[PDB]
C-alpha cells in the first residue's frame, strides 16, 4: 500500500465537511423556526414573504 | 345604498394577493388580461387553469 499518501482518510474528510456543512444549515431553522433565515436557500421565497409582511403589518 | 354599492366597487379593486389583483376581472375566463395555472407537477406539462370572474358592481 501506498504510505505517502492516504486518498481514502481524503474522501472520509471531504464528505465530513460536506455533511458538517449541512448540518449547520439545520440548527439555524429549527433554532428560529423560519425555514429561510439568509440569502440563497431560496431568493424568491424571501423576497415574497416581505411583500406579504408589508400587508400584514 | 349609495355607501354599500361604493364599498364593493372598493373591495373589487384592492382585492390583491402579491400585487396581483383578483376580483376585478383580471383572471375571467370570456376576456382575460391574465390567464393563472397553477404548477402541481414535477414535468413539462403538468398545468391547470385557474379561473376568477369578474365581482364589480
Amino acid at each position: 500500500m501506498i504510505i505517502n499518501h492516504n486518498v481514502s482518510a481524503i474522501f472520509a474528510h471531504r464528505t465530513l465537511k460536506s455533511n458538517d456543512a449541512n448540518l449547520s444549515k439545520d440548527i439555524e431553522k429549527l433554532s428560529s423556526g423560519m425555514r429561510i433565515n439568509k440569502a440563497g436557500d431560496d431568493a424568491s421565497g424571501l423576497a415574497v414573504s416581505e411583500k406579504m409582511r408589508t400587508q400584514i403589518a | 345604498v349609495s355607501q354599500l354599492v361604493d364599498e364593493i366597487d372598493r373591495i373589487a379593486s384592492q382585492a390583491e394577493f402579491n400585487k396581483m389583483k383578483l376580483l376585478t376581472g383580471a383572471f375571467a375566463r370570456l376576456n382575460p388580461t391574465a390567464s393563472m395555472w397553477f404548477h402541481i407537477g414535477a414535468n413539462m406539462h403538468q398545468r391547470e387553469r385557474v379561473y376568477i370572474e369578474t365581482m364589480n358592481t
